[PDB]
């Protein structure tokens, strides 16, 4: 119902309550997983599967 | 003082709730359950292949065939069924031997 | 003063509720959060207003203990279960239920394999049951 | 475990208030129906008069 | 009451003698009922004999009307005595329970035997004839009184809550009657004060409009079996018949002042059949007489004058109020010196709790003043 | 007579496991039994920290389940179909090759309907194997 | 104030202006946690749950966990 | 330790009386309060005059 509770004023206060500490940890995970995907999936050495035209989900569901 | 929800144990309260509080709802639910298990409790092999598998049917091993093979082996072994009987083959045993020698 | 809870409010403001008259009003004009008399009741304004009572150390003239005859009623019946006993029973039951649900959650979301895997490395592919046994005449 | 308990908890305050009012009403009745009864007793002057008459005065 | 092995042994030992006694009582009660029914059919009013139909104004469902479908035979003493009427009432209760059990047996064949074992282990639903000694009868009466205690408060609360939530009394006297009607048995209710509630509830709900759930509660409180309940016009008929017999007997006693000459045990039984005197209260003759006189006063002069009793719903509530014991309270007051949330002490207070304590504690006025002054200064600076 | 219908018929003592139960109730009551913890039909509490703690945990365990149990099936199907049509054929590859294939599958998942169609449509003249490679 | 959809509750004033003006403020009696109390930042002086553990440190911990989750298979791949 | 309230609430809920507001009973009982001494004098006076007549 969103009636009350501890509310940090800014980022630096997220460490003043264990629950918000876990929340900021989770937010860090969430936002930092995107740069990781950028680096991993736009890598120079990433190579498409040679057999990618052998089979695809598009033919299977069709 | 006595109250059903506070004094009676859970099974007793369940029976009371669905017999003297919501009996018609229980009756309708049982009716619908019977209907579902009478008309919506079957799935053909083709339907299983089309929609019954999360990623698709693995034809490269055909688990349905293995399942049916196990089923039929179990039935034959337990019930002592002679699969060479003419009714199963449509021909006499001697004709079966002749065919085996031919092929 | 301690950190214990008080009479539950449901997140409601008693100065505007439909049963506000049931909640005593103090000198400051703030209706209590409980049937009891509260001197330091306050109202907080989030998206919705809600009443709050802060426990404090206050001395109240304690009337001397009466005799057991004038307040004890020995009308207890075999079916009767007191609220304290009910709370004890429910606490124990919910503790055991919580442990069981925790085990179930762990098994389901971290150990239980999904049925009918494409590779066949995990989960069952299904099998038949209720097959006849020892009934040669059936065939 | 959840619903009936919550509604009982919601009921408690109103019932407490009403029962307090009922008790106040009954004590109010106790005091309302009390009256001081002043009794009247035969005046002794008539007794004295009858005594005089008996004397034949 | 819960089942027990001792009661099971008692009822198993007395099973066949109990059945034989029940059969004899059945013959006697059939004779009595034949007399009563012949008298009703011969001298009864046209509406009562013809079973006039009274339909509800909302859904037009037929039910017994207290005025038309109930008749007090003022001249029944000539043919039937008071003791015969009491015997018929007791046999009606026993026959109802036995009939339900026999119906279960016929329906389920030989699969009712374990349920019969559950039945004989408790005296709640066994006939009175199964008790061959005074102690057994006392235990049976205790079980019946326990069932009445279990069931009555629900009926009283249903009635009171529905009326109070959907209606209010018209005048002060009705208010007083309504409030005093549902007092606990530890206090004595004045029937003259309480009677107007009958007319008020007649304005709200007559016996012809009684709801099925309230009827179920009432039948539970009257030791009348409720399974299978079925339509409300079956147990309703049972209730009507029982209270019609009770009213006939009451008129007989009032006219002939039989209760004054009635002995102690018979008087106690007479009160008990009216649901006025529990056996566990160990009442003396004075208290029984007081309760019986209060019941007669509640019936009112019109009962003798014309055989018209007050509203049956309110009458049942009034009589069953004697089984509404005060709410139990056990434990010395010293127990109130303990604490309930000691297990939380180790957790302490978090930042929000500390803030709330600081703002709403003894320093609340200072904090409020400081905060308001700071906000006013900031607002002035902004402007 | 065999079993009681009343909850009052106790099966254990009042002090059985009192301490652990008190700890569990302390855990339950500290954040929930508060004036500002007003629920909406028992499902949506008023305490902010409850959301802040439970949303991440629910997402975490759901994602772990999905990644290690559900999407794994699609990944394995792709690996098997594109590299022999049999599990042994895939196992004939090295771990690094499997990693490459699975990451390509992740690429395809990320593209979905908003990306180049050459990942599954073979342009004319392409020298890579076709659908009838293993047939 | 607000942090996303979470709004900080505010206590309604209970004293009138006349009574309020007569109140004498003595911050010496206030706890050290709440001195120079500001409604717009009441937790500025609130102690840290763990000494030396900053919010940025936890954010970075989560980011590192995500990086591990995405990169562990690149360094220690496993066969089907 | 307030058994009457407990019993009434539990019975009301167990008989399908979920609602927690009773405006009519409150309206009947809201203005109830202990009388002042002068009111007691007046009411006793009315009772006494009634008894006399
Ligand atoms: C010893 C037990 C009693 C023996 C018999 C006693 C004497 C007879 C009794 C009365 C018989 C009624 C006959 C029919 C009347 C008319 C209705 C009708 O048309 O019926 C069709 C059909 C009967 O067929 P039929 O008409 O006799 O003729 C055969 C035809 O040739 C078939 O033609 P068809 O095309 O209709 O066939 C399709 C299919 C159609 O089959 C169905 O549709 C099956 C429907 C089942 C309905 C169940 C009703 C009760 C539901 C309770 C609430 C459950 C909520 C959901 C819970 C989910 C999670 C568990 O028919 C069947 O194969 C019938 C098989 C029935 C098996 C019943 C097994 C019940 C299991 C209950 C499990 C409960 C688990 C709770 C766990 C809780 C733990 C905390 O189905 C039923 O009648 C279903 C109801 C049967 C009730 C039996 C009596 C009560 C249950 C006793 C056993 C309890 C076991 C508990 C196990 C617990 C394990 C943990
Ligand atoms: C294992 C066994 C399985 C058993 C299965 C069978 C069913 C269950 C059996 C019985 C279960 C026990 C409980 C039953 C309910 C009890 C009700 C109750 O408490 O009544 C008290 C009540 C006593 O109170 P009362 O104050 O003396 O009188 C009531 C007041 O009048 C009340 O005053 P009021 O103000 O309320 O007045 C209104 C009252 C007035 O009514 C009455 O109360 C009078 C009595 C009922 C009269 C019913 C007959 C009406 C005329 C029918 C004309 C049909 C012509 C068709 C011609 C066709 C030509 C081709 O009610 C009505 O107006 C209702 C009328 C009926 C409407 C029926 C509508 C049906 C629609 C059908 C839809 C489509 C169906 C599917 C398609 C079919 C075609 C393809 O009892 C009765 O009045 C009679 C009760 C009769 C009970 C049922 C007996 C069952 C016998 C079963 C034999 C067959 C067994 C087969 C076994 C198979 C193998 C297992
Ligand atoms: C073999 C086949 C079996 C078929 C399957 C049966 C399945 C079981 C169902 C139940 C069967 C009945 C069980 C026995 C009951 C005992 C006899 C009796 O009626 O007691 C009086 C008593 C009457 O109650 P009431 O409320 O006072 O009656 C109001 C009337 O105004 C009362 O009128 P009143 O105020 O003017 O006063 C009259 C009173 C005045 O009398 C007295 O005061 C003297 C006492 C008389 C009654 C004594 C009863 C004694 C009961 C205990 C017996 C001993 C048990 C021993 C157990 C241990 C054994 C080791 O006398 C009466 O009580 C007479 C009542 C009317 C006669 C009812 C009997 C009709 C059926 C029999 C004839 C069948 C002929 C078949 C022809 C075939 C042609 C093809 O019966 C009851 O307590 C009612 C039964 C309670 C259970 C109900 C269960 C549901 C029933 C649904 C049936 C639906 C139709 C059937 C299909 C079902 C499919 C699902
Ligand atoms: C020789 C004798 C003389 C001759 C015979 C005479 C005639 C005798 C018969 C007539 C007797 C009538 C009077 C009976 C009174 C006693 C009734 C009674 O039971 O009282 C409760 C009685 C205790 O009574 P009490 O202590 O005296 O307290 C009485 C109070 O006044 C409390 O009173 P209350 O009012 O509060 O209690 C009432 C409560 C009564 O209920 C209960 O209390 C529940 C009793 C069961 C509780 C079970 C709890 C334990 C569960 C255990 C589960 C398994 C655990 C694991 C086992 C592992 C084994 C290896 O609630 C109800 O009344 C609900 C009624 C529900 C009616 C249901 C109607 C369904 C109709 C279907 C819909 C139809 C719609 C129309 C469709 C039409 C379509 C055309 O309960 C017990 O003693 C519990 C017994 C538990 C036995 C063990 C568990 C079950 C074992 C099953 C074995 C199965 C073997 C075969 C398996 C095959 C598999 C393939
Ligand atoms: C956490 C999980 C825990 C486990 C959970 C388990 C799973 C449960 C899931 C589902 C639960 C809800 C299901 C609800 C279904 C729908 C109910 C509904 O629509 O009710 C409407 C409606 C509601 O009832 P009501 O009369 O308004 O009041 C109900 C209150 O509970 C009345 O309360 P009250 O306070 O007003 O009165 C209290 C007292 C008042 O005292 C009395 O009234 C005196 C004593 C009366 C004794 C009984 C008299 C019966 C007279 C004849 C009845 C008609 C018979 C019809 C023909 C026979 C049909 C079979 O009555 C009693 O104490 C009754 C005692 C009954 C004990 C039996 C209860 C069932 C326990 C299980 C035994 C059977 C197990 C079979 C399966 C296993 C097989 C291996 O039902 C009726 O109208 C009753 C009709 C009864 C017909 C007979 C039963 C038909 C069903 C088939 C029976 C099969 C027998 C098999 C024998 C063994 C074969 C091997
Ligand atoms: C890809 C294809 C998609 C197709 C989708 C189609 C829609 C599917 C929707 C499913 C979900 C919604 C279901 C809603 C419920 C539907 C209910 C329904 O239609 O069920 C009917 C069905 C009809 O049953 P039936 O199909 O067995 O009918 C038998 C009729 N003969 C024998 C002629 C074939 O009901 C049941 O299945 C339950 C039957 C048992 C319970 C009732 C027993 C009592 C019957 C009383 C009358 C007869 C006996 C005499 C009286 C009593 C004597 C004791
Ligand atoms: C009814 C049985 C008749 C035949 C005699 C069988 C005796 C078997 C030997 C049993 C020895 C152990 C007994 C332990 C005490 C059991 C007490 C009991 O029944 O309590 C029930 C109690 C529940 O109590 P409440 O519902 O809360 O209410 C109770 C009060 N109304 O149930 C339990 O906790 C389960 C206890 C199970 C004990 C073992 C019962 C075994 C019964 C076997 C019967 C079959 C015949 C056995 C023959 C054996 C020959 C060597
Ligand atoms: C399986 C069925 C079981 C049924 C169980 C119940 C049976 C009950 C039988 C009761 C028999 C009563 O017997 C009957 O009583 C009535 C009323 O006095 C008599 O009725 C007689 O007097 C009345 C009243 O003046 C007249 O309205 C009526 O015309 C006349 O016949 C009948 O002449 C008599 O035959």
């Amino acid at each position: 119902m969103l009636l009350g509770g501890f509310v940090p004023r800014r980022f630096s206060q997220f460490n003043r309550d264990p629950c918000w500490m876990f929340f900021i940890f989770s937010v860090g995970f969430w936002l930092g997983e995107y740069p990781a995907m950028m680096i991993k999936y736009n890598a120079r050495d990433l190579v498409y599967d040679p057999h990618r035209y052998v089979w695809s989900h598009h033919d299977d569901h069709h | 003082v006595y109250t059903r929800w506070k004094c009676d144990r859970l099974p007793v309260f369940q029976l009371k709730l669905f017999t003297q509080e919501y009996p018609m709802h229980a009756a309708v639910g049982i009716f619908t359950i019977i209907f579902l298990w009478k008309h919506m409790s079957h799935c053909s092999e083709e339907t299983e292949r089309k929609y019954g598998w999360w990623a698709g049917y693995p034809y490269w091993r055909d688990p349905i065939a293995r399942r049916n093979e196990t089923k039929y082996k179990q039935m034959i072994i337990n019930n002592d069924v002679d699969i060479t009987h003419p009714k199963w083959t449509g021909c006499s045993v001697e004709q079966l031997e002749e065919l085996s020698r031919v092929v | 003063v301690g950190n214990g809870p008080t009479f539950s409010t449901g997140g409601e403001c008693m100065n505007t509720c439909d049963i506000q008259n049931a909640f005593p009003m103090n000198d400051r004009g703030v209706r209590s959060s409980s049937p009891f008399q509260e001197p330091n009741t306050a109202i907080y304004d989030s998206y919705l207003a809600w009443t709050y009572f802060q426990p404090m150390d206050v001395h109240i003239e304690k009337l001397p203990a009466p005799e057991a005859k004038y307040y004890q009623r020995h009308t207890k019946k075999p079916w009767d279960v007191s609220s304290t006993e009910l709370t004890e029973i429910q606490s124990r039951k919910k503790y055991f239920q919580t442990l069981g649900y925790l085990v179930a959650f762990i098994y389901l979301y971290f150990l239980m394999p999904k049925e009918k895997s494409f590779s066949g490395l995990s989960g069952p592919d299904g099998h038949w049951i209720m097959l006849p046994k020892g009934r040669p005449e059936l065939f | 475990d959840i619903m009936v308990p919550s509604f009982v908890y919601n009921k408690l305050p109103v019932i407490h208030f009403l029962q307090e009012k009922r008790a106040e009403q009954k004590l109010r009745r106790v005091l309302d129906e009390t009256y001081t009864e002043w009794t009247e007793e035969l005046d002794q002057a008539h007794v004295t008069d009858a005594i005089t008459r008996s004397l034949n005065i | 009451m819960q089942g027990s092995w001792s009661v099971l042994k008692k009822n198993c030992s007395n099973f066949f003698p109990g059945l034989l006694a029940f059969a004899q009582q059945t013959q006697e009660a059939y004779g009595i009922w034949l007399r009563i029914y012949n008298r009703q059919q011969k001298y009864g009013p046209t509406d009562f004999v013809e079973q006039s139909e009274t339909f509800s104004p909302d859904y037009h469902k037929r039910f017994h009307s207290q005025d038309k479908n109930m008749w007090v035979d003022k001249e029944l003493c000539t043919e039937v005595s008071q003791k015969e009427v009491a015997r018929l009432m007791t046999y009606k209760l026993d026959m109802w329970r036995m009939a339900h059990c026999a119906g279960a047996l016929l329906a389920t064949g030989g699969y009712a035997i374990p349920f019969g074992l559950f039945w004989l282990a408790n005296d709640t639903w066994v006939p009175s004839s199964f008790n061959l000694t005074g102690e057994e009868l006392r235990a049976w009466r205790e079980a019946q009184d326990l069932y009445r205690y279990r069931s009555a408060p629900s009926y009283l609360t249903d009635t009171k809550w529905h009326f109070d939530f959907h209606a209010y009394p018209w005048n002060e006297t009705q208010e007083r009657a309504w409030d005093d009607l549902f007092e606990k048995n530890d206090v004595r209710r004045d029937p003259k004060v309480v009677r107007p509630a009958a007319e008020m509830y007649d304005g709200f709900i007559k016996f012809e409009l009684i709801r099925r759930k309230s009827l179920r509660h009432l039948c539970r409180s009257m030791n009348i079996p409720t399974f299978p309940m079925l339509a409300r016009l079956c147990n309703g008929t049972r209730v009507r018949d029982y209270w019609n017999l009770a009213w006939c007997e009451d008129y007989m006693v009032i006219t002939q002042r039989l209760h004054e000459s009635m002995t102690d045990e018979e008087l106690y039984d007479y009160a008990w059949r009216r649901y006025l005197a529990p056996y566990d209260k160990n009442l003396n003759r004075e208290q029984l007489m007081e309760r019986v006189e209060d019941y007669f006063e509640f019936l009112g002069p019109d009962f003798v004058a014309h055989g018209k009793a007050p509203n049956l719903v309110i009458l049942t509530n009034y009589v069953l109020g004697y089984y509404n014991d005060p709410a139990y309270l056990e434990g010395d007051i010293s127990e109130l010196d303990k604490n309930d949330y000691d297990h939380l002490a180790s957790w302490g207070k978090d930042a929000f709790l500390r803030r709330l304590e600081f703002e709403n504690g003894p320093l609340r006025d200072q904090v409020e003043a400081h905060t308001q002054r700071l906000l006013a200064e900031r607002a002035a600076i902004a402007k | 007579v065999l079993f009681s219908t009343y909850r009052s018929s106790r099966l254990v003592s009042k002090e059985f496991l009192h301490g652990p139960v008190m700890r569990f109730r302390a855990l339950g009551e500290y954040y929930f039994q508060r004036a500002w913890n007003g629920t909406l039909n028992w499902a949506l509490p008023g305490e902010y920290r409850l959301y802040a703690v439970m949303i991440p945990f629910i997402y975490f365990y759901h994602r772990w389940h999905n990644d290690h149990t559900l999407d794994r099936d699609h990944v394995e199907k792709a690996m098997i179909m594109r590299w022999g049509g049999t599990l042994e054929d895939v196992r004939k590859l090295s771990a690094k090759d499997q990693l490459r294939v699975r990451c390509f599958t992740d690429i395809e998942k990320l593209y979905s309907a908003y990306g180049p169609k050459d990942t599954y449509l073979q342009p004319p003249g392409d020298t890579l194997p076709g659908k009838d490679f293993y047939r | 104030y607000n942090m996303l959809v979470f709004r900080d509750p505010k206590r309604r004033p209970q004293l009138s202006e006349e009574e309020r003006a007569k109140v004498v403020v003595n911050q010496a009696e206030w706890p050290e946690e709440f001195k120079d109390f500001d409604p717009d930042d009441p937790y500025k002086n609130s102690p840290e749950i763990i000494k030396g553990m900053s919010s940025w440190n936890l954010f970075l911990w989560g980011v590192e966990c995500a990086f591990i989750y995405q990169f562990y298979e690149l360094v220690f791949p496993k066969s089907i | 330790w307030c058994p009457e309230v407990r019993d009434r609430a539990e019975l009301e809920v167990d008989i399908t009386g979920w609602q927690w507001w009773s405006p009519l009973e409150e309206r009947r009982l809201l203005p109830v309060r202990l009388r002042s001494v002068n009111e007691v004098r007046e009411i006793m006076s009315k009772t006494q005059a009634k008894k006399s007549a």
